[PDB]
């Protein structure tokens, strides 16, 4: 509008289309909060993009180079990670990661499984013919899809101690996805089910659905997800954290609860 | 950081229901104590430790003591609505009241209940890290709230030391009165007063009256009116302590600007937009306006006219939208002119406080809702009047020992109404003394 | 040639957020801390001001001190806020009250060791130490009374080195503070002896400002703080850039101080012109020479114009003719040749740096040693002596432990200064 | 004193708090276009002492005090872009160029396979807008093959 | 350190917020505008016609 | 050159723990006992703590020793315990009671034969045997009694080897045990005449570096195990990597023991910072050097201000210049020349490795001979003078069996030891 012209109105209808003209045209950086605001919706458009997932195989095995969800056991919850939720350290760049409800396959939860070189000095070799099986026991990397970013990533974990601190609750290890990669933080183990069965089932392939426990093997701390809440651009997503769940506090050492129990998804035949 | 409530009696816990019940929604604690997450924004905020504590569970509860000998009213709080939100232990009830004897309340009866408020408040301070004074609401017409508020205070002032203690009195009004003992009670509260307390707010229910039916337009209002004025007034002089200002002002900083000398420390308190819903948005409540109206003796909540006097000391605290900048221009209008006077020695009259949050809508209340408020403290020598009325009407009935024989069957020698007579008469003489100007030479 | 900054109460930190951000910018480093300038004229004396750590970062060399954490809280929280050091906050748990003597004797003292040994590690980090620079204001509290007893300790320490401090005192027309009087003149009697240069600044000038030469309809503190920090960055200038007439610190000192106590400056930066007027005038050393002496773009309430320069000078930005320059100040020195104390034959010192700040062509920052600064403190012993002859709020101040001497000295040595600036006013040849 | 019921009504009694915006400092100093200021970053000195038998053009002095521009030499600006390239914040993105002898990233069976079915289509889709993903480094191997030297 | 860390998160997500919708504000007051002078000029064409 | 380790009571089994965990990350050696390391410079020396088990696997050299299985137990049920050899576990059936006679002469016998043959199977098994490492705390039961009794037994049977002790000594502050001076007093009369050095730390003093340094709202015993942790993997690290100034426990142990009986030394590590500051200040020799020598970063009670240092040793990992440690050493030793022992002309020895642990771009640890440390024997001494004067628990002791001359002879020893700092404190170059 014009309002009537009675004081400083020349002045003010100056200085208020010449801030206009400067916050149409300049950029400003991170300053300028109708940008950042465009940039994080087009952020959020970007990461939920569908993906092609693979289909199950005819043998029913686990296999690798295959692309995969994560979900867990009590959260019920896709494994999801954010990358600009980021910080330099003096071990690299740490990128936050969370578990997310989501409506499919997106670019933020597609992951591939790459194995290791080297096993646990015991290990009896899987014959030729079962080369992208799968075993108990057997280390192997969690990828994520070459489509999401020029640099792949990996899962990574860190030792406990005053530096390191899980990322809500601060009682448990770090889980981190890091362009670090083919090191011995990064090498993941899966084990049985079944507690009692879980040292005669070493060393075999693995059910393409089968419920198991991933391990970090440079620690051997069971992988897991609490019930704790954390706000980001999606909105609540959980907390991801090595750490060993029991029911009793006086013996650490015993049964697990739900969630430190995974499972891999395939798509719908 | 934190500041702790004391309620004394039947005014202190009615206004403490009002305060409350602002604290709780200006905040956003729900009456059961819980608060509602945000999705908007990612991480809450301190700003209700104040006033609140937290438990693990994320549960709230009150830094606040209610303090009575009749059981009725804090019954009336532990059944009502906000039974919740309470802890238990913090509404402390005796069994029979003071019966209007200042006596009963302070060498009688309260002399049994007083260590269990003061294990109560020790343990509130113990989980404090910032503890920066106390608040007091009491009526000093009633037997316990004078009895009882005075051995407290007495009490606290002795263990806490040099820890601030502001309180919020309820006086008797000039013509308007409830019982035939208020004057004996009045002047034997004010006289511990004196010297146990840093600054005294005064309160008369009979301006509070003439502001809600003059600017507000009730015909019969009652006390849950009055206590909702309050509240908003308390709140007014607390929100510079819990939201984010150009110009923030702690509660050290009242006691430095407005008191000049230890005694001199009673003061007058007024706030300026007072006004309806249909009226407000007919007219501009620009920030000169609101100053203008709070120098005028219609907006006072005590019935004195200040033009009898002169200033000392003023505290401005702005609340909403305002700019420095207006603050400025309003002030020097005001000191322009000549119907404001201010003592000789004190020619920087002034403090000033901004605070960006604009007051609170309260959904059954009758003020309208504006972008903007100020409130004024203001010590001022012509509340040297209130005194010297009611010390009128205690020499007019204990010339002839109207009730006496009450207040010495309950175990006060006869010599206490002397010493605390003379004792008014050395703060009248004070009034009159530091109001003298010496601006003539030889 | 490092300067050391340091920041106390909350006009301190507010000011200095918006210094530090008119800083980066001019030296090209980015809000992360990364230096990202395009020419090594930026990077070759960023050293003045900022210290550099590992893989390309500056931080910069600043102590920040306040009693209440809620102004460093919102620098931190500010837009610029993540360039400083963590360590280089200290804070207490309990505010000034806006009283001098808890500041200076009780509270003070407990601080004071951790920021003198954090102020030592910096100046001791140095390879050559230059002067300090604090900012701070006098009718505080934190202010007043921390900054003067950190001023003590750093003249014991260093006493070959400079001392500048820029001070914010209160205006003419309306208080924001009843005990101001007090904190004022114990300050000035605490600068008047440790301080090497003071500079004043009234906020008052600065709404002035806004008003009349910006026209702007509803100035904020944040404008008055980039006038601010624009000046103060200005006098630096010559310490950092190349020029024709290279200038320092001390070189201002010896030409600006005549008699050690005669330290008190008025300060003007000359390029103010408001957006609609700003296309129909281009910028020329006639128009900035004519700004620089109107008294409606000094900071300060006091006007030239009731008073005589003893020495003033003029720092200018930008590539320009020297004839221009030295021709504009014989003019202007021929042409008033009465307002000028005749007994010293060149009052004006002149500086010429190649670099202006940007988005200017040219720019001018001018200090003035003028005995008109005698008015204010005038106006503040009077209401000094109003309010001591009653006592006014005087327990305070004795509960907290002050002598009432202290008051009865700090009145007389302002009183001596006023005097000493009244009587070379009037000084003759004979 | 009956409590409030549905959490809109308590939401909605509290107003929101007022926000002032100060002004922007280029609404106070700058003189120039608005949109585009000049860069004015050059010394007397060296836009007066040129080598014009080298090749280098020489100035006129209206030219001197009336030119927009940045100064030529530009080493130490260049060695740190290079630098924080090389960490991870430079634009150019100096690295990712080639890899150390001894510090690998990902496993070659990562590229070999399941690294060479990359759709191009679908990226170029999936990147269309005003947000494009970061490049991170791998700072974390290059500096464990450099702790292990000696 | 942690509360700090909240704090200043809490500020500068708030700050923004304050920030977008004061120009939201703005531009749906300067739409109505728009939309009221449009609309009433088509309605004296129509009844003219 | 290989050690041997010993763990005794909880505190050395619960340290034992992670320094295994520290150690086994280094060397790039998976829980498992697999190598995954990525360069040849860490296989190359990883002899020195493992024996290697057939088809690739390696076995740490460790002995865990206990009186009751309930921290064995938890540690073999914890996620690294598979690493040590099931053979290796040594426990007996009752506790040590927190009683030193009862820890030393009743149920020490029954095991100690059992201990010995394992730490003789350990021993004899190596090429060449390097010194014994012993982890103990001295205020416990089983710790200081069968800790001594077996120190005892490897002096008699290897008189030639080394012996090294880190050793945990009770707060000035907060005692976690009534009976702590008996206990302490008789282990220091036991380690005065068989050890050869001894390091003490005090848990008082991990917390206020964790409070301190690194800020730690909520510390717990993980954090206080990896500050020891990493001390006592940083003394040995020259012993496995290469560097341009090799050292080694003898020799540390020439350089710093002057006469016979001082053979007590305080440790402190540097390059503590928070995780928020890190970012803001590179690693230089300066800064290491100042920190290192401030007693903020010290792991004893007692001050260095109050005494002399006698003797020191500085162990630096990382690629640097030799000039500037050296130059370091001498402006340090000039500086504060008056807390230097004047007979000897140079007191620290410096020593520097080319490989820094993990994340850091340089660091050093110290260890110090200061006669500080006389402060606190005097301080136990004087608490146990006040228990044995009224008898007040002696009967546990004396029906355990011992003479009451064996207390009046350790008070004596320990007195003496006292004395001999003092004199050589006090002693002057005459
Ligand atoms: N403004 C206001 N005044 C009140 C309120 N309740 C009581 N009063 C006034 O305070 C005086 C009565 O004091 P009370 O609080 O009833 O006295 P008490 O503390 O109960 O003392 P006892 O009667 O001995 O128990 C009268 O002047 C009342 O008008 C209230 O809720 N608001
Ligand atoms: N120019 C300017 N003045 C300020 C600023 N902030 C506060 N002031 C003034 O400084 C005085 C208040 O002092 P303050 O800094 O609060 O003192 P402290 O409590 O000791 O830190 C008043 O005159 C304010 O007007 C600011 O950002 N700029
Ligand atoms: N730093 C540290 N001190 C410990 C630890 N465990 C116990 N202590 C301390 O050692 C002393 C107790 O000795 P203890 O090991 O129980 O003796 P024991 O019963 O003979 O094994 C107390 O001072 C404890 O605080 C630990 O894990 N770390
Ligand atoms: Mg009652």
């Amino acid at each position: 509008p014009r309002k009537a012209l009675l004081g400083n109105w020349f002045e003010e209808e100056a200085y208020m289309r010449d801030r206009k003209r400067l916050l149409d045209s300049c950029d400003r950086g991170v300053v300028d909060a109708a940008r950042e605001t465009q940039r994080i919706i087009a952020k959020v458009k970007h990461h939920n993009s569908a993906y092609p997932m693979a289909e199950p195989h005819e043998d029913g095995y686990l296999h690798f180079y295959a692309p995969l969800m994560l979900q867990n056991a009590a959260t019920l919850g896709f494994l999801s990670l954010d990358l600009e939720d980021r910080t330099l350290r003096p071990t690299g760049w740490h990128v936050a990661c969370s578990t997310a409800p989501a409506a499919g396959p997106a670019l933020r939860n597609c992951f591939v499984l790459v194995p290791a070189p080297t096993g646990p000095t015991d290990m009896i070799p899987a014959p030729p013919d079962e080369q992208d099986i799968v075993h108990y026991g057997q280390p192997f990397f969690i990828m994520t899809v070459p489509e999401l970013c020029d640099n792949p990533l990996s899962l990574l974990s860190e030792p406990k101690g005053p530096l390191s601190a899980s990322k809500v609750t601060g009682k448990h290890q770090d889980v981190f996805f890091s362009p670090d990669g083919a090191s011995a933080e990064a090498m993941w183990v899966a084990d049985f089910a079944n507690p009692d069965h879980r040292e005669d089932m070493r060393d075999l392939p693995i059910k393409a659905d089968a419920v198991l426990v991933i391990r970090h093997n440079h620690t051997n701390t069971p992988l897991a997800s609490s019930k704790a809440v954390f706000f980001n651009d999606f909105g609540p997503e959980n907390e991801v954290c090595c750490g060993r769940f029991v029911n009793n506090p006086g013996t650490p050492c015993g049964p697990m609860k739900d969630e430190n129990y995974w499972t891999f998804v395939h798509s719908e035949n | 950081r934190e500041a702790i409530c004391i309620h004394i009696g039947q005014a202190g816990c009615q206004v403490g229901n009002a305060c409350w019940e602002l604290f709780c929604l200006e905040h956003g604690i729900q009456p059961d104590g819980a608060m509602p997450s945000d999705k908007t924004i990612g991480v809450e905020d301190d700003a209700f430790n104040t006033f609140f504590s937290e438990t693990g569970a994320g549960k709230h509860v009150p830094r606040a003591v209610f303090l009575d000998l009749e059981p009725t009213v804090v019954d009336e709080v532990r059944t009502g609505t906000y039974r919740q939100l309470f802890h238990p232990e913090q509404l402390i009830s005796g069994k029979e009241d003071a019966a209007n004897n200042y006596a009963r309340g302070h060498y009688t009866i309260g002399k049994e209940i007083v260590d269990l408020c003061l294990d109560r408040i020790r343990k509130l301070a113990d989980n404090c890290t910032g503890l920066q004074g106390f608040l007091v609401y009491h009526a000093v017409g009633g037997g316990t709230g004078s009895g009882l508020g005075a051995l407290l205070l007495e009490r606290l002032s002795v263990d806490y030391g040099k820890k601030s203690k502001l309180g919020y009195t309820v006086y008797p009004s000039p013509q308007v009165s409830t019982a035939v003992v208020e004057p004996y009670n009045s002047v034997l509260s004010t006289h511990s007063l004196l010297e146990h307390t840093d600054v005294a707010a005064m309160l008369d229910n009979e301006a509070i009256y003439d502001l809600t039916r003059r600017n507000l337009d009730i015909e019969r209002p009652t006390y849950t009116n009055l206590n909702r004025l309050i509240g908003q007034v308390v709140s007014s002089l607390t929100a510079s302590l819990r939201f984010d200002g150009a110009l923030n002002v702690d509660l050290t900083e009242f006691q430095t600007n407005l008191v000049p000398y230890p005694r001199i420390h009673f003061v007058l308190t007024s706030y300026a937009p007072v006004i309806s819903a249909e009226k407000a948005y007919h007219e501009q409540l620009s920030v000169s306006e609101i100053s203008n109206a709070v120098f005028e003796p219609a907006s006072m909540m005590t019935k004195c006219d200040p033009r009898h006097g002169k200033y000392m000391a003023c505290c401005l605290m702005y609340r909403g939208d305002v700019v420095p900048k207006d603050v400025n221009a309003a002030v020097a209008t005001i000191k322009t002119k000549r119907t404001i006077q201010f003592v000789d020695w004190s020619p920087t009259g002034f403090k000033c406080g901004i605070n960006y949050q604009p007051p609170t809508v309260v959904p059954g209340g009758d003020l309208a809702k504006v972008q903007r408020a100020v409130c004024m403290i203001a010590n001022s020598t012509a509340i040297a009047e209130v005194f010297a009325r009611i010390d009128h009407k205690f020499d007019l009935m204990y010339s002839k020992r109207a009730f006496v024989h009450w207040y010495v069957g309950e175990g006060m020698e006869e010599g206490e109404f002397s010493e605390a007579r003379e004792d008014l008469a050395a703060l009248e003489k004070d009034y009159e003394e530091v109001g003298a100007e010496s601006a003539d030479m030889d | 040639r490092e300067i050391v900054c340091v920041q106390a109460g909350q006009c301190g930190n507010q000011i200095g957020s918006k210094f530090w951000e008119v800083i980066s910018d001019e030296h090209g480093v980015d809000p992360t801390g990364t230096y990202q300038g395009d020419s090594d004229l930026q990077l070759e004396r960023i050293n003045v001001y900022f210290d550099e750590a590992t893989g390309g970062r500056y931080v910069p060399r600043s102590v920040l001190i306040d009693l209440e954490p809620g102004t460093m809280d919102s620098v931190r929280a500010g837009p610029y806020g993540q360039i400083f050091r963590p360590d280089n906050f200290i804070f207490g748990q309990s505010g000034a009250g806006n009283n001098w003597a808890k500041g200076h004797y009780t509270e003070g003292a407990e601080l004071i060791d951790s920021v003198l040994d954090v102020c030592c590690k910096e100046a001791e980090s140095c390879d050559c130490l230059q002067g300090f620079q604090i900012c701070h204001s006098l009718g505080g509290g934190t202010g007043s009374g921390m900054g003067t007893l950190l001023i003590s300790k750093l003249r014991e320490q260093y006493p070959d080195r400079i001392m500048m401090t820029f001070s914010i005192i209160p205006s003419p027309k309306v208080s924001d503070t009843v005990v101001e009087p007090y904190n004022t003149t114990l300050s000035v009697h605490q600068l008047v002896e440790n301080s090497d240069e003071s500079m004043c600044i009234d906020n008052e000038a600065l709404y002035d400002i806004c008003f009349r030469t910006l026209k702007l309809t509803t100035p904020t503190f944040g404008d008055l703080n980039h006038l601010v920090s624009a000046v103060v960055s200005g006098v630096t200038c010559c310490l950092r850039f190349p020029g024709q007439l290279n200038s320092d610190l001390r070189k201002l000192a010896v030409n600006l101080v005549p008699f050690p106590r005669l330290h008190f400056f008025m300060m003007g930066f000359a390029p103010l012109t408001s957006r609609g007027s700003q296309q129909y005038r281009g910028l020329s050393v006639p128009e900035l020479t004519q700004q620089m002496f109107d008294a409606k773009n000094m900071m300060q309430a006091a006007d030239p114009r009731h008073g005589r320069y003893l020495t003033a000078s003029a720092l200018f930005r930008g590539r320009m003719s020297t004839k221009e320059v030295d021709e504009q100040m014989l003019n202007v020195q021929n042409k008033n040749s009465s307002y000028f104390i005749e007994w010293i034959p060149n009052n004006i010192k002149s500086s010429v740096c190649d670099i202006p700040p940007k988005g200017l062509k040219m720019a001018v920052t001018f200090i003035g040693n003028n005995t008109c600064i005698q008015e204010m403190f005038r106006r503040v012993g009077e209401q000094f002596t109003l309010m001591f002859r009653r006592k006014a709020f005087l327990h305070w101040y004795t509960g907290e432990g002050m002598d009432e001497m202290e008051f009865t000295e700090a009145e007389s040595n302002m009183n001596d200064l006023v005097s000493e600036y009244q009587q070379y006013q009037d000084a003759t040849i004979e | 004193f009956r409590g409030t019921k549905t959490d809109e009504e308590l939401a909605n009694a509290k107003p929101p708090s007022c926000f002032h915006e100060n002004a922007l400092p280029e609404l106070l100093f700058y003189h120039n276009e608005i949109t585009n200021p000049p860069k004015n970053l050059l010394t007397v000195n060296e836009l007066s002492y040129t080598n014009a038998k080298g090749g280098e053009e020489v100035n006129t002095l209206h030219d001197i005090l009336h030119k927009e521009g940045v100064s030529k030499k530009r080493d130490k600006t260049i060695a740190i872009r290079r630098e924080l390239g090389f960490i991870g914040y430079g634009a150019p993105h100096e690295g990712s160029l080639l890899a150390s002898k001894g510090a690998t990233a990902t496993p070659l069976d990562y590229t070999m396979r399941c690294g060479t079915t990359t759709d191009q289509n679908f990226l170029e889709s999936t990147r269309g807008g005003c947000y494009k993903p970061p490049v991170i480094p791998a700072i974390g191997r290059m500096q464990e093959k450099q702790r292990l030297l000696t | 350190m942690d509360a700090g860390d909240a704090r200043v998160e809490r500020l500068r997500r708030v700050n923004r917020y304050k920030a977008v919708q004061a120009e939201l504000a703005r531009e749906r007051e300067e739409a109505e505008f728009q939309a009221m002078r449009e609309r009433k000029i088509s309605a004296a064409a129509r009844d003219e016609a």
